[PDB]
């Protein structure tokens, strides 16, 4: 657990190295924000004119236990539990 | 118009024809798995009746609903035979097919 | 012959807009609510600019002026007055018709007095029994107090009147009396304390700059939007005073010296400004620092 | 509550019940008062009837009725 | 013991005593529950305070005697409220007991009311479409006839005497079951003196 | 992970993404498509990905779907009155296939949101019940009014305990 | 859908159904009452007090 | 449950808590119990006054008038309601019960003007 | 005359619909035949006693 966790989160990949290899800008959206476009990472580098191709389904694995849950026909006694602050 | 049977139109496939006057039709419908939330095809026995006895066993048919079962079974007739074993004609185009492949071709009548 | 324009005309709508702005981040702050994981997308230059345009849309709807209604007429209509009725209950009993498809101002709302007569039940009362029924997000049977003088010179005091305004909207009626008077009591005191600024970027600064105009009192609103080079929008407001008082010293005196743009602050100054001589030295401040940004 | 097949309390076999004096004039009075109450509230509970039989003829068959369903079936064709 | 900061519960947060003991994170950051399995009690215990004797682990709230839970102290209640969500922490949370904890939700709610805390006010759409007033049932309705003339809505409403024949005749039908025949009933209302 | 290629359309949030909505006259909806044939790519897709979609939507319309039968793909209708509606999908994206069906045979925004006016008016927020049916229980939530005793004990004038004990 | 039947539910029905036509009281039996009393013998039950 | 005849009725259903009565308008049928299954609320009534000294009386008149017309009848509290509200006639016994109570309370004076008078 | 309250709503509604008129409305309690309470009912609608004796 301790060996897995440090090799996950050093493999993650920021929003700025998103936008380097993309070429494009990586744009946040947040509820709390409506629909105000943020800016988080810009390309130091050249600027892409073409839009990513709008995939209509993607093709992605998606884990049962979020779509479960997102459904709501996941109930557990032990989830959404009360607990000390951390 | 008002009929008593609640499958008014149905599309199903002739898996006997061992009753006179009447073709055992099998019909199939997409359900939905509760928990899969994926399609399987249910499959439930209709007795269709058919005047002239021209159904053939494995053909596509399609069903009217009578306006009264005219048995204790026997709830719908024999509308139109969409697609007839072995002699399916392309709605399309009109002309006979043996599976994608068509029989006559149809730049025959232009 | 010739009609004063109403809040709701197409010119009053046109200048009011363009004296508040859209500012994107004000218009979206960050709400303090429930969070969510926010979502990101990879776009272009074309599809942010795109982004931002629908966001100035959304911002437009978010930033409608809300219409500006006087004090409605209290109800007194009698229905009826049974007398045989008097005396035998002591308790008045108030009728409300719970109709879905029917307009709240359309519904036949009666009190049945302990005298015996049968009245419309009056405006304060159909507030309160609409909400019973129907009730409506942010608004409370009971007035609360924070409307009481104290508790909103509290709010004025943590700068805050933009909250006093949202939570008068959503509890009282545009017509009811208390709505006019938080309202007013709000102008007050952006003008005193020169708070304008709080109200851009809102749909509530269209009622203050209606507020100030019918009252001849856009001096201190005019004197804050020269010291933030927005003459555009200050002349509007003098342009907006004149068409709504053509019988005054500053209309007769713009239309004798044909004054536009900045001429015309100098004439509503000298003319009926009572703080002429603090405008006339803020103008000539600004005017002396745009010259040497010309240069 | 007592069925049909429960005997009869042995208590209230000879039990009688007086029908309770009347007085006069507030008799007439008030039979006339129900006499008009009703006739009042019958021609209003036929009225309340014809608005319901109204209201389902106007929409089986009704001309705004009527011009949906015509203007339907010439989108579909 | 008797705080002094009762009268002013803000001046206590604002002491040397105050920075010296917690600092600049909440009180509750070093509380702690003792509890049995890793998984706590959704329910903290009913009140630390029992008859004036002090349980051997305080709450936060309780530990503390002059920390007091008033409106005006809108510093302390900021410390059990979200600062990014506004909502209030369950006693789970912070660790305080459930008699402190409605005590501190009430007095957060009363903060709220008075201005005297920030909290996020929504901005609602107009509850009517229309603001015409001119609907009869907010105008006045033209009176009737009768409400003019001073005359009950319906003429049976007022007493009217029988014929006496008819008073006979009901006299024939019940007799021996009559009581005293009763007169027009009083136009008003009496009154007790 | 969730089994198969493209978890995604075994989703509740997929499957209410169908726009198509049938009118009350479609009853039986046949699909004849190719599995093989550059030409037939969009009818192949659309049974992978639309069918579902109709089919959730459309509960009570019977969807029966035939492979290699005819050279070329098409989708036939069954109206109620009798008449039979078909559709080329030959060289059409399956979302060329889901508007063009939806243009002919499914109920355009404005019916729809007639439809769930409908239901709003069900639900009537006035009415008193359980928390299942109605918003308040009882008119004691309602505040100025008196509040329920389990909260808030009636004085003993309101009590009928104290109402006998006084009068008698 | 097969239910077992209830031949004696309908053999029962029938059966008093006609026994109350055969056995049917008549109007000197149901209306007779005794002047003294002022009860009807084929019920006991009282007359009301004003038709006494 | 299919009762023997019956017909419906716009009544009163007690609700709330002992010694709080509250009454939900509703149309149920003749021969249901008085909080059983109904077919539609029509209001509610609340008995005891509020803060304001008011007794809140709902009536859904659109519905009401939909169920007088199907032909659903009417309790007498019911009777009095509307009559009180002005959308029927005062009934009979709400006048007669208002002459009983002058009455009533006129011979009271007479007893009190001759305790004064006399002692 | 109308009920107090069917009688305002009514008038409501024409003024709403912009009908101007000031006629009053009322009930035709002209079809209503009231009778006497002793009139005599149908006989062959009534029902009689049960057979079980005493
Ligand atoms: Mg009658
Ligand atoms: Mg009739
Ligand atoms: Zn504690």
């Amino acid at each position: 657990l301790t060996q897995g966790l440090f090799r996950g989160l050093s493999r993650q990949e920021t929003h700025q190295q998103l936008a380097d290899k993309k070429g494009l800008h990586v744009v946040e959206i947040r509820e709390e924000c409506g629909p105000l476009p943020i800016v988080v990472a810009s390309p130091r580098g050249p600027l892409r004119k073409d839009p990513e191709p709008e995939d209509e389904v993607p093709d992605v694995k998606l884990d049962w236990e979020d779509v479960k849950t997102a459904q709501g026909m996941k109930r557990s006694v032990w989830s959404n539990l009360k607990r000390a602050a951390t | 118009v008002r009929s008593s049977v609640h499958a008014r139109w149905i599309v199903g496939k002739v898996i006997g024809t061992k009753m006179q006057k009447t073709a055992k039709v099998r019909v199939t419908r997409l359900v939905l798995d509760p928990y899969l939330l994926k399609y399987f095809n249910k499959r439930k026995t209709y007795f269709a009746h058919d005047a002239l006895q021209q159904c053939t066993v494995g053909d596509i048919v399609l069903l009217r609903a009578l306006p009264v079962p005219r048995a204790k079974h026997v709830k719908h007739e024999l509308a139109e035979i969409v697609f007839k074993v072995g002699k399916v004609i392309d709605p399309v185009t009109g002309k006979p097919c043996a599976g994608t492949t068509y029989l006559e071709s149809p730049l025959s009548s232009e | 012959e010739t009609k004063k324009p109403t809040f709701m005309d197409e010119e009053v709508q046109s200048i009011l807009t363009k004296m508040t702005g859209l500012n994107l981040q004000k218009t979206f702050k960050p709400a303090i609510q429930e969070l969510k994981p926010p979502t990101y997308k990879l776009m272009t230059q074309a599809q942010l600019e795109e982004a931002t345009r629908q966001a100035v849309e959304a911002a437009k709807v978010r930033l409608k002026m809300p219409p500006v209604l006087e004090e409605r007429v209290p109800i007194n209509d009698v229905l009826a007055e049974d007398k045989i009725l008097e005396g035998t209950e002591t308790t008045k009993y108030v009728f409300t018709d719970i109709s879905y498809s029917i307009p709240h101002r359309e519904r036949f709302i009666v009190v049945r007095e302990p005298s015996g007569t049968l009245r419309k039940a009056s405006w304060e009362e159909r507030d309160r029994m609409i909400q019973v029924y129907f009730p409506k997000e942010g608004r409370k049977i009971l007035t609360p107090i924070i409307f009481k003088e104290e508790n909103l010179r509290t709010m004025y005091s943590q700068d805050r009147h933009v909250d006093v305004l949202n939570l008068c909207f959503a509890q009282f009626e545009p017509d009811s009396t208390e709505y006019i008077k938080v309202h007013h009591k709000t102008y007050e005191d952006i003008d005193k304390r020169g708070k304008y600024d709080l109200l851009r970027s809102t749909r509530y600064f269209g009622g203050m700059v209606w507020y100030f105009v019918n009252n001849k009192k856009i001096d201190g609103l005019l004197i804050d939007q020269i010291q933030r080079d927005l003459i555009d929008d200050a002349t509007n407001l003098v342009q907006l005073y004149h068409v709504l008082h053509p019988d005054g010293q500053s209309a007769q005196g713009a239309k004798d010296q044909a004054a536009e743009g900045i001429n015309l602050i100098k004439v509503f100054a000298k003319t009926e400004a009572q703080k002429g001589a603090y405008i006339e030295l803020t103008l000539q401040t600004y005017q002396e620092a745009l010259s040497r940004h010309s240069a | 509550r007592k069925t049909r097949h429960d005997p009869l309390a042995k208590s209230k076999i000879e039990r009688v019940n007086m029908p309770p004096a009347v007085d006069p004039a507030e008799f007439f009075v008030l039979m006339e008062r129900y006499q008009h109450y009703r006739q009042t509230v019958r021609a209003l509970r036929m009225e309340f009837v014809s608005e319901v039989q109204r209201k389902v003829h106007e929409a089986r068959a009704g001309v705004l009725a009527e011009r949906k369903a015509l203007k339907d079936a010439a989108e579909h064709r | 013991p008797i705080s002094p900061y009762k009268d002013e519960p803000w001046k206590y947060l604002e002491s040397e005593e105050y920075q010296e003991r917690y600092g600049s994170r909440p009180v509750w950051a070093d509380y702690r529950r003792n509890h049995k399995g890793g998984v706590p009690p959704q329910r903290t215990r009913k009140t630390c305070i029992r008859r004036n004797k002090v349980v051997g682990n305080p709450c936060p709230i309780c530990r503390d005697h002059k920390l007091h839970v008033d409106f005006r102290n809108v510093k302390l209640l900021e410390q059990f409220v979200c600062a990014h969500t506004g909502i209030i922490f369950y006693a789970p949370y912070t660790g305080v007991c459930v008699k402190q904890h409605k005590r501190l939700t009430q007095a957060i709610q009363k903060a709220r009311d008075h201005g005297l805390l920030i909290y996020h006010i929504p901005q609602v759409e107009p509850r009517d479409l229309d603001f015409s007033t001119s609907h009869g049932a907010v105008s006045a309705t033209p009176p009737a006839p009768t409400l003019v003339s001073g005359d009950p809505w319906y003429p049976w409403y007022n007493w009217k005497q029988p014929p006496e024949r008819e008073l006979s005749r009901l006299r024939r039908l019940y007799q021996g079951h009559l009581q005293e025949e009763s007169g027009p009933p009083p136009e008003s209302m009496p009154k007790m003196p | 992970p969730m089994k198969g290629r493209f978890p995604i359309r075994r989703t509740l949030q997929y499957l209410s993404q169908g726009n198509v909505v049938f009118k009350d006259s479609v009853k039986v909806m046949t699909v004849n498509y190719n599995t093989h044939g550059e030409l037939g790519e969009g009818a192949r897709k659309f049974v992978f990905f639309n069918i579902p979609q109709i089919q959730y939507k459309n509960p009570w319309v019977q969807i029966m779907m035939f492979k290699n039968m005819t050279p070329s793909p098409f989708l036939r209708f069954y109206l109620d009155s009798g008449e039979q509606v078909l559709v080329d999908v030959e060289t059409k994206s399956n979302k060329e296939i889901m508007e063009h069906i939806r243009k002919i045979l499914g109920k355009n925004e404005e019916t729809l949101r007639e439809e769930e006016e409908e239901k709003k008016q069900l639900s009537h927020p006035a009415n008193f019940g359980p928390r299942k049916y109605c918003l308040r229980e009882c008119i004691c939530e309602v505040e100025g009014q008196v509040p329920c005793p389990s909260l808030v004990p009636l004085p003993k004038e309101m009590r009928g305990k104290y109402k006998a004990a006084l009068k008698a | 859908k097969k239910v077992r039947p209830r031949l004696i539910a309908e053999l029962a029905r029938r059966v008093r159904a006609l026994r109350e036509q055969l056995n049917r009281p008549r109007d000197s039996q149901l209306y007779a009452v005794d002047y003294e009393t002022l009860t009807r013998p084929f019920s006991g039950r009282r007359l009301p007090v004003r038709a006494w | 449950k299919a009762y023997r005849g019956g017909h419906l009725t716009i009544r009163l259903a007690l609700g709330g808590c002992t010694n709080r009565p509250f009454y939900r308008i509703v149309a149920a049928h003749n021969k249901c119990p008085r909080d059983g299954r109904f077919v539609e609320q029509l209001g509610s009534y609340d008995p005891l006054p509020n803060s304001h000294g008011e007794k809140l009386v709902a009536l859904n008149l659109d519905r009401i008038r939909h169920w007088i017309g199907c032909g659903a009848h009417l309790s007498k509290p019911m009777e009095k309601l509307l009559g009180l509200a002005g959308f029927f006639p005062l009934h009979p016994m709400m006048i007669t019960n208002a002459e009983r109570l002058r009455r009533k309370r006129a011979r009271e004076v007479l007893l009190a003007s001759q305790k004064t008078d006399a002692e | 005359p109308y009920p107090p309250l069917l009688r305002a709503m009514i008038i409501a509604e024409r003024q709403k619909n912009g009908d101007t008129s000031t006629e009053e409305p009322m009930l035709n309690v002209q079809r209503i035949r009231m009778e006497p309470w002793d009139y005599p009912a149908k006989q062959e609608d009534k029902g009689r006693a049960k057979g079980t004796p005493v």
